[PDB]
C-alpha cells in the first residue's frame, strides 16, 4: 500500500459520490455474469441463468451492498488494512472457502464500475490509485489462509 | 469461444467506437502505464510523457488491428497470423501483460460508452479481448 | 500447439511413469497443498492430512485423466470433453489453479524421472499440461 | 519473510549441498529454452535455435553463474531480501527493462531443477519453504520498479 497522500485524497474524494447500495449490487451482479465460476458460492441466491436475472436478483443486490459496505469501512483504515480485514479474511477462508483470487476479479470488475459512472472523472491517474487499492484489499482479504 | 450473441454485443459496441477508436486506444494505454508499470519496460524506445504522439501513433496502431479483428470476428487466427507472429517472434512480450491492457481497454470503453457498457456486452468485450490475446500469444511455443 | 517432437517427448516420459502415476498424481496434490493452501479452498470436504486415502485416491483419479491425455495427445478436446463439462459447469475451479497443479506436477515428475527430465522433455511436458489446462477450462464461459 | 526457524534451517541446509556453478547454468538455460521468450534479453549470447544449443552456450552458463551468485548471497539476508537487492531491482527495472514477470519465471524453473538434482530429498514441505523463497526474491527484485 503505496498510496501517496496526492493518492490518497483522490481515493477518498471519488468515493464521496458513490452510493455504495448501487454500486455494490452492480459491481457483484456484474462479477457473477462476466465470471459465471463465481456463481459456486452463490447457490442459494436462486436464478443466476441470465444477465437480467443475476442483475436483478434482490439476493445479489442485497448481498452486493454487504460487501461494499465492509468495503467501505476498509477506505477509512487505508492505514491498516491487514487489521480491518482480519475476522473476515478468516471466515472467508475457514468457513465460506473463498479462493481468494475472486477478490482480485471483483477489484477488476469494480474499477470497470467506477469508470462506468464516473465517466471522464475516473482519469487514468485515479484509476491507477484505486488499482492500489483493490489490490490492498485483496491481499488484506488473503492475509489469513493457510 | 464467440457466440452469436456476443459477437453481435462486440459489432455493437465496437460500432459506437467508431473514429474515436486511436483516441481509446491511446488513453488505454496511458492507463496501462499508469496502473501496471511493469508493462513500461517494454517501451523504453518511447516517450511515455503525457501526450506523448508516440503513444497516440502506437494507440491508433493498437485500435485498427482491434478494428481489424471485429472486421474479421469469424477468421481472428488469420486475419491476426501477422501480428501473431511479430508478437512471438520479434516483441516476445511475457502472456501476462496482455490481460492487463485488455482490462486497461474495458476501462475506457466502459468510461466512454456508459449506455453501451451493459453488463451483457462487458461480459462479451472480456471474452473477445481474452480471444484476441489467445490469438496473438498462439505462436510464441 | 503441440509438435511432434513435443508428442513423442510426452508420451516417453510418462511412459517411464508406470505403475507410478498414482504415487505421482498424489505426490503432486500433496505438494499444490502445502506451497500453495489458497488451493485447499476447493478440497473443504477432503481430509488434506499426509496419506489420506482421500488425496491418494484423487491422486490416482488425476494421473488417470493424464494418461488418457497422453494416450489421445492428437485429440485432447475430444478426450477430455466431459472433464471440461465437470469443471467448467460443477467444480468451478479458477484458471490460475491449473497453473499450480502443472507446476507440482514437473516437479515431481523431475523429482522421480531424473534421467528423463531433460531441458527438451522439460518444455514438452510444460507445453502439454498447458494443453491440457486449455482444454479443461474451455467451457467455462 | 516470512519463514519458521524450521523452514529456515531447511532451505539453508539444502543449499549447503548446492553447487551454485551447476544450478546456475541449468536455470537459467532451462527458462530460456521452456519459456523461449524470455531470449529477447540474450541475443548478444548467439545461438539458442535449440535446447541443446542452450545448454551448451557458455555465455547463457556464465551468466546463470551469476544470477545463482548474487542469489546464494541473498539467502544470508533472508530478514531484508528488499535491502539486499535494492540496488538490483533499480538496475533490471532502469538499465536492464526486464519484465519482473521473468523472475517468477526463473523462480519456477529453480525449484524444478532443485528436484531434478536432490530427488527424495526436495519434499514436499522443502519445495514448500523453496517456493517462499522464489516468491520472496522475485518482489525483493521487483519492489524498485516504476
Ligand atoms: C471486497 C471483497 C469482499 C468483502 C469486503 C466481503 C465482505 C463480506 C461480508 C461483510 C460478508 C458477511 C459476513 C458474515 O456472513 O458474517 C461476506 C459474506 C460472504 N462473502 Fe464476501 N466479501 C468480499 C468478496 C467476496 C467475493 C469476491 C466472494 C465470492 C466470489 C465472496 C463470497 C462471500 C459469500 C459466499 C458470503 C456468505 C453469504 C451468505 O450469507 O450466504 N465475498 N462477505
Ligand atoms: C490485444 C492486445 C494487443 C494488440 C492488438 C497489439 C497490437 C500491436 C500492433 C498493431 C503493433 C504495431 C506493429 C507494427 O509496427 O506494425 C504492436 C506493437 C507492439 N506491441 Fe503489441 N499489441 C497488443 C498487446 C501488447 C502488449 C500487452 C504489449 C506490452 C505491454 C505490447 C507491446 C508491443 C510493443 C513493444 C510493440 C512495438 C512498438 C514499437 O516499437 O513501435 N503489445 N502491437
Ligand atoms: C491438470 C489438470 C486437472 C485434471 C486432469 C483434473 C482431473 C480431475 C479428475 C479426473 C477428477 C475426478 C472426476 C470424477 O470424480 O469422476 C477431478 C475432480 C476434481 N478436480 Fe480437477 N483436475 C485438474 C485440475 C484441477 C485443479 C487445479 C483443481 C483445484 C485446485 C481441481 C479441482 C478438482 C476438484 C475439487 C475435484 C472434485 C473432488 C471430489 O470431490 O472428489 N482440478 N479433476
Ligand atoms: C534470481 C533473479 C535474478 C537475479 C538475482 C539477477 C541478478 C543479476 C546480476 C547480479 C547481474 C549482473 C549485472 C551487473 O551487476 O552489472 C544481472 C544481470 C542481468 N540480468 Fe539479472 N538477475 C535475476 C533474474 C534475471 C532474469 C530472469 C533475467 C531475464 C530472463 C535477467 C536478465 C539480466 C540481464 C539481461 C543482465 C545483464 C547481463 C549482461 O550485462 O550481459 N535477470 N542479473
Amino acid at each position: 500500500m503505496h498510496l501517496t497522500p496526492e493518492e490518497k485524497s483522490a481515493v477518498t474524494a471519488l468515493w464521496g459520490k458513490v452510493n455504495v447500495d448501487e454500486v455494490g449490487g452492480e459491481a457483484l451482479g456484474r462479477l457473477l455474469a462476466v465470471y459465471p465460476w463465481t456463481q459456486r458460492f452463490f447457490e442459494s441466491f436462486g436464478d443466476l441463468s441470465t444477465p437480467d436475472a443475476v442483475m436483478g436478483n434482490p439476493k445479489v443486490k442485497a448481498h452486493g451492498k454487504k460487501v461494499l459496505g465492509a468495503f467501505s469501512d476498509g477506505l477509512a483504515h487505508l492505514d491498516n488494512l491487514k487489521g480491518t480485514f482480519a475476522t473476515l479474511s478468516e471466515l472467508h477462508c475457514d468457513k465460506l472457502h473463498v479462493d481468494p483470487e475472486n477478490f482480485r476479479l471483483l477489484g477488476n470488475v469494480l474499477v470497470c464500475v467506477l469508470a462506468h459512472h464516473f465517466g471522464k472523472e475516473f482519469t487514468p491517474p485515479v484509476q491507477a490509485a484505486y488499482q492500489k487499492v483493490v489490490a490492498g484489499v485483496a491481499n488484506a482479504l488473503a492475509h489469513k489462509y493457510h | 469461444v464467440l457466440s452469436p450473441a456476443d459477437k453481435t454485443n462486440v459489432k455493437a459496441a465496437w460500432g459506437k467506437v467508431g473514429a474515436h477508436a486511436g483516441e481509446y486506444g491511446a488513453e488505454a494505454l496511458e492507463r496501462m502505464f499508469l496502473s501496471f508499470p511493469t508493462t513500461k519496460t517494454y517501451f523504453p524506445h518511447f516517450d511515455l510523457s503525457h501526450g506523448s504522439a508516440q503513444v497516440k501513433g502506437h494507440g491508433k496502431k493498437v485500435a485498427d488491428a482491434l478494428t481489424n479483428a471485429v472486421a474479421h470476428v469469424d477468421d481472428m487466427p488469420n486475419a491476426l497470423s501477422a501480428l501473431s507472429d511479430l508478437h512471438a517472434h520479434k516483441l516476445r512480450v511475457d502472456p501476462v501483460n496482455f490481460k492487463l491492457l485488455s482490462h486497461c481497454l474495458l476501462v475506457t470503453l466502459a468510461a466512454h460508452l456508459p449506455a453501451e457498457f451493459t453488463p451483457a456486452v462487458h461480459a462479451s468485450l472480456d471474452k473477445f479481448l481474452a480471444s484476441v490475446s489467445t490469438v496473438l500469444t498462439s505462436k510464441y511455443r
